């Protein structure tokens, strides 16, 4: 019943749980961006 | 003089449904 009143109404189940998994692998890209600063350059430097 | 003969006897010369039909798509639902 919950799925066929979302249908009527037009609302989205997992608009925010595919919007989280979205941002969820883009702060994994500036993850995999941060670290290749440190693993560069290194602790001290960068604190 | 037709006229008056013809008098003489009497015989002269939406969305709405839109909205109506997504109600019934929820209860065949």
């Amino acid at each position: 019943q919950l799925e066929v009143l979302a249908r009527y109404l037009q609302v989205d189940l997992n608009k925010g749980a595919k919007s989280f998994i979205k941002e969820k692998e883009a702060s994994a890209v500036l993850q995999k961006e941060l670290d290749l600063w440190e693993a560069e350059h290194g602790e001290f430097y960068a604190k | 003089i037709a006229q008056k003969y013809a008098s003489s006897a009497g015989i002269s010369l939406a969305a709405l449904d839109a909205l109506t039909a997504e109600n019934k798509k929820l209860a065949k639902q």
